């Protein structure tokens, strides 16, 4: 409402937040869950109680503290 | 920095949720080796499912969000 | 050792806290002594039978 | 039924190749009746190839044809390429310089080299580099076509791994035959890397090693790596060659070549056998020269999938899409001092598995100097302070924290090449010690097992354990949890203790309240006879007969084996008292469900000693250590290794 | 007794069991106590509670610990 934005909100596919992991074997790493998500471009936003930590940060952009 | 957690036993079962933020933070440190292996071995799908394994004795310790 | 003797002794005083540098006394003498090696040994010699626990009574119970 | 052609274009003894074969009655053990039919090539050029190869094929409805050339060739994959494009016949390049890959083939081709990806190399030679713990390598290339793709693999590879790999420079040169040779001088006198990754031809690979002599990149400070394009025929190795190259080859590099025309045409009968089994007849013979099949007619492609996956005697020889073999059984070849080209370590499925624990480096002609700051540590398990475990096969390697360690094994429990010596990661107390003494002290070092005792006794005059290991000059130092007194201290020099302990009693529930009580003085005077006992053949052993002859005489009687078995033997009250070390058991006793209680307060430790590093008399790192010691023990970095190691749950 | 030798025993002069200062418009640091007393030369062994330290122990040699 204060940005006048329209969404529309769907679940993760996996129910899993994101770490990363290499694939099969030891190729490159990916992230899984909601940040594989935001990542890869099937979402623009993630609404959700995502910790803010450091190997997240390098990818993606968080706001400020909720 | 309880004596139990940094002394694993078969006894004592704690773990958190897999692909998770507390992931990253135990894999990180160095000197949380031995609990990463113990929580990896054990480590839970989804938050609820952990809380009702702690009410249901399967489960000691829960390690999550505040 | 001197401070937990000391309220030993003197009562009226207390040590508080656990050891926060542990260390030991040693005999010293200057670098490359020819006898340090047999010092030593006879350090340990008497650590290993019998004599420091018998000084130990002796003055520091 | 399936007939397979056998072309051979080595140049030697070209007849004797053709009379040793072509008899049908061989290659039994496959599932068909192979007809085998021999061409072989007299010049290989491109005109002989493709006249031989068209008249063998439109004649005798031929489904299959298997090659083989010598190294020296170059241009004759791209001709193999074409003429299986233009004719749609499954092709086998086995040896020589049409098995060198392709990447980019023809896509309606099927051309299957038996050979290597460079990629592929590129991992087990970076693989190798983690073992020896060797960064900080540079990378030599010349103007072989194809140096784009190989830095473009070695800064992929270098990425795509979790240790900090430092690339020091790239540098190109001409390498050419008879020429500039003062501009490639001047570069090869100003690289200063240890390690060095090179990729050229035979010729240039003969001049760069010739240049690098004259530049002294060949002594016993500096590690060459090559690919097989590289080397040639491995028989013969070049005198430029130095010692302790290290190259990567296929597992059939030591076959014979009536050898690999047999895998070959096993894996040509075994595709044909497995189509025949799912669509019930024989694929259809190759076509000919004379036409141009421009469908792919989907009869070929299931034909040509049935020949990438593949096993054949325990082997795989699964194909990729690309042509080439993946996920292949790879060793790691070196040149050793006699100039011969010796294997070194495997690349069972993806797992390194390689002798020589430490690289041996041989000054130029002989004498194999040793490094000056390698040390070579000797330990055994204790479970506070040593643990170890089995790697994951999963992952090869094992978790960081935990030092790779070996066991204390000769060639003789190996049986061959399997396992050489049993890889184990070794963690805790002392362990770490040891990693931070090695990052202060700054030296490298290995770590091995003792299985010839257990911590030292003179047995008849001669010391086993670690004792015995560091007196007899097998080991520089050891660590681990070795107690200080004097009889050990006259053989060997040993450093400042770093942990306190000595003799201590432990009971189950005060009781004596002493090592000095009436009980173990004397235990046959009257009333059941106290039971205390320990494991032999340590500091309390020796402290309790050089002091108290009744009493080792009446522990002799209980004379446990285990630390562990004590504990049991405790609990379920066949003993009483275990007299053992202080550091361990109040280890044991902090982390006990019924809480076990030490004689007396804090123990009362009698005969008070501590662990040292016990190192050879008059040793030269005795004071660096000591000095490293102290500081540890000063900075407090001790006190947060008890805290993460020998915390107790009722200590408190 | 044990190691055969005879002995003239004396005390430290200004009483300090020893450090490293450096007084103003000084050259060098040097130390004052027991430990300049046995480096200077005017003792050959000290025989007190003196701890082993890494600062005492670059100039001195240090008996193991009774
Ligand atoms: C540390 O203790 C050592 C053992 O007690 C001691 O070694 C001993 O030294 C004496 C010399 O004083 C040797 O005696 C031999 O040599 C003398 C003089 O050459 C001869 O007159 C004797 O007959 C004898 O042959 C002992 O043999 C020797 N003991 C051993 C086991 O080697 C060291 O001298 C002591 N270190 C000191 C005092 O700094
Ligand atoms: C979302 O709302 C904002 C204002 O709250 C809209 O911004 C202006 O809306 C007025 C409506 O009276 C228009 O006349 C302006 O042209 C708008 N300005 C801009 C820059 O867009 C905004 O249009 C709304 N988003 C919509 C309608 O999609
Ligand atoms: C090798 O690969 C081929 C191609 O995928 C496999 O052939 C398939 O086998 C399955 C099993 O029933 C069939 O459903 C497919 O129709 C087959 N495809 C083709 C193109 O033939 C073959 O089974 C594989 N061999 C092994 C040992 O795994
Ligand atoms: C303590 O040392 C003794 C003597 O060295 C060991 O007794 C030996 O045990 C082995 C079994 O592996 C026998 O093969 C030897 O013949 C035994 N030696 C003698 C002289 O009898 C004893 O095993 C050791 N105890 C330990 C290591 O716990
Ligand atoms: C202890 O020391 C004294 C003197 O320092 C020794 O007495 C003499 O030592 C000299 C040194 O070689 C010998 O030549 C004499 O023979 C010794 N005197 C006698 C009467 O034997 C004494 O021997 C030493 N004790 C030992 C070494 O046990
Ligand atoms: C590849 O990963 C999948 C999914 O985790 C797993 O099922 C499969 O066994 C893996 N294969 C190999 C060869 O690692
Ligand atoms: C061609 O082959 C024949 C026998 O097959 C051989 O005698 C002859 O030397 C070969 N040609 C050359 C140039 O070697
Ligand atoms: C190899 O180890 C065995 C112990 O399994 C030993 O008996 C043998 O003497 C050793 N051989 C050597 C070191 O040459
Ligand atoms: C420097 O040392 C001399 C030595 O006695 C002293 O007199 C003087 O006051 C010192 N200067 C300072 C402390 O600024
Ligand atoms: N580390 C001990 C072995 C066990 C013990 O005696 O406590 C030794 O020096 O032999």
């Amino acid at each position: 409402r204060t940005m006048n934005f329209t969404y529309e909100v769907h679940l993760v596919a996996d129910g899993k937040f994101g770490t990363q992991e290499r694939v099969n074997n030891s190729n490159k790493k990916e992230w899984n869950g909601m940040m594989g998500e935001l990542l890869s471009g099937q979402a623009d936003m993630i609404v959700a109680p995502l910790t803010i930590n450091n190997e997240r940060a390098q990818y993606i952009e968080f706001s400020k503290p909720f | 920095n309880d004596p139990r957690l940094r002394n694993p036993s078969d006894k004592f079962i704690y773990a958190t949720v897999k692909q998770s933020s507390v992931d990253i933070y135990f894999r990180r440190q160095v000197e949380l080796s031995t609990m990463y292996r113990h929580m990896e071995k054990h480590n839970y799908e989804s938050a609820a499912e952990a809380i009702q394994a702690v009410r249901d004795n399967k489960l000691h310790a829960f390690i999550w969000d505040s | 050792a001197v401070l937990e003797f000391e309220a030993s002794q003197k009562c009226d005083l207390v040590t508080t806290g656990e050891l926060f540098f542990r260390s030991g006394f040693g005999i010293g003498m200057r670098k490359d002594s020819p006898w340090k090696q047999n010092v030593s040994l006879s350090i340990l010699k008497s650590h290993e039978n019998g004599f420091m626990e018998d000084l130990d009574k002796t003055w520091v119970r | 039924a399936v007939t397979v052609a056998v072309v051979f274009g080595s140049s030697g003894p070209l007849q004797t190749q053709a009379r040793t074969r072509l008899t049908s009655q061989n290659f039994l053990d496959l599932p068909l009746e192979i007809q085998p039919l021999t061409v072989g090539v007299n010049n290989t050029n491109p005109s002989s190839i493709l006249t031989q190869i068209c008249g063998l094929l439109g004649a005798a409805r031929v489904h299959g044809i298997v090659f083989e050339d010598n190294v020296d060739t170059e241009a004759v994959a791209q001709l193999l390429d074409f003429v299986s494009s233009q004719t749609h016949v499954p092709i086998l390049s086995i040896s020589g310089g049409s098995a060198v890959v392709l990447t980019p083939k023809e896509p309606g081709s099927a051309f299957l080299q038996l050979g290597v990806s460079l990629e592929q190399q590129l991992q087990v030679l970076f693989k190798v580099l983690e073992e020896y713990d060797w960064s900080a390598f540079a990378v030599i290339t010349s103007l072989h076509p194809g140096h784009a793709l190989f830095l473009e693999g070695v800064r992929a590879v270098a990425d795509a791994s979790y240790l900090s790999w430092r690339l020091l420079d790239v540098l190109t040169l001409e390498l050419g035959p008879g020429g500039p040779r003062a501009r490639t001088q001047r570069l090869l006198r100003q690289v200063d890397a240890p390690v060095l990754v090179a990729y050229c031809s035979r010729e240039e690979a003969e001049v760069l090693f010739a240049e690098a002599a004259q530049a002294g990149l060949v002594g016993p400070g500096h590690v060459w790596l090559v690919p097989n394009l590289a080397l040639g025929s491995t028989d013969a190795p070049p005198a430029a060659f130095p010692v302790g190259l290290i190259s990567v080859v296929t597992e059939s590099w030591r076959l014979s070549l009536r050898q690999k025309v047999r895998d070959g045409v096993a894996i040509l009968a075994l595709g044909a056998h497995s189509y025949r089994r799912q669509y019930g007849t024989l694929p259809a013979p190759a076509g000919d020269c004379r036409s141009h099949p421009g469908p792919v007619s989907p009869a070929r492609e299931a034909f040509y999938r049935h020949l990438l996956n593949v096993t054949w005697e325990g082997r795989d020889f699964s194909f990729s899409p690309g042509g080439y073999l993946v996920r292949p059984t790879m060793v790691v070849i070196a040149l050793n001092r006699h100039r011969l080209w010796e294997m070194v370590g495997r690349w069972d499925h993806g797992v390194l598995y390689m002798k020589y624990p430490v690289w041996p480096r041989y000054s130029t002609s002989l004498q194999p100097v040793v490094d000056s700051r390698h040390l070579t540590v000797a330990t055994l398990e204790e479970r506070p302070f040593v643990i170890v475990e089995s790697p994951d096969p999963g992952t090869g390697g094992c978790v960081p924290n935990t030092v790779p360690c070996r066991r204390q094994s000769n060639h003789t429990f190996s049986s061959g090449d399997l396992t050489p010596y049993t890889k184990l990661c070794c963690k805790g107390f002392c362990i770490d010690i040891l990693k931070k003494l090695a990052k202060v002290v700054k030296f490298s070092y290995d770590l091995y097992l003792v299985t010839n005792g257990k911590h030292g006794k003179r047995v008849r005059g001669v010391w086993n354990g670690m004792i015995g290991e560091v007196y007899y000059k097998r080991a520089d130092m050891a660590i681990g949890s070795l107690t200080i007194n004097e009889e050990r201290s006259e053989i060997i020099d040993f450093s400042v203790p770093f942990v306190e302990t000595g003799i201590s009693v432990m009971v189950s529930r005060d009781t004596v309240s002493g090592l000095s009580d009436k009980k173990f003085q004397r235990p046959q005077d009257q009333y059941p006879p106290f039971r205390f006992g320990t494991v032999p053949n340590g500091s309390t052993e020796r402290n309790i007969r050089s002091n108290y002859r009744d009493m080792h005489t009446h522990m002799v009687k209980f004379n446990q084996r285990s630390v562990e078995d004590a504990l049991t033997s405790l609990k379920m009250g066949k003993l009483d008292a275990f007299i053992y070390d202080a550091a361990v058991l109040n280890y044991m006793a902090g982390k006990d469900e019924g809480c076990k209680l030490v004689t007396i307060g804090s123990g009362k430790v009698f005969a008070t000693t501590g662990y040292g590093i016990a190192m050879q008399k008059d040793s030269h790192w005795k004071r660096a250590i000591d000095l490293a010691l102290l500081q540890l023990l000063g900075d407090g970095e001790t006190q947060k290794l008890e805290t993460v190691w020998l915390s107790g749950i009722c200590q408190n």
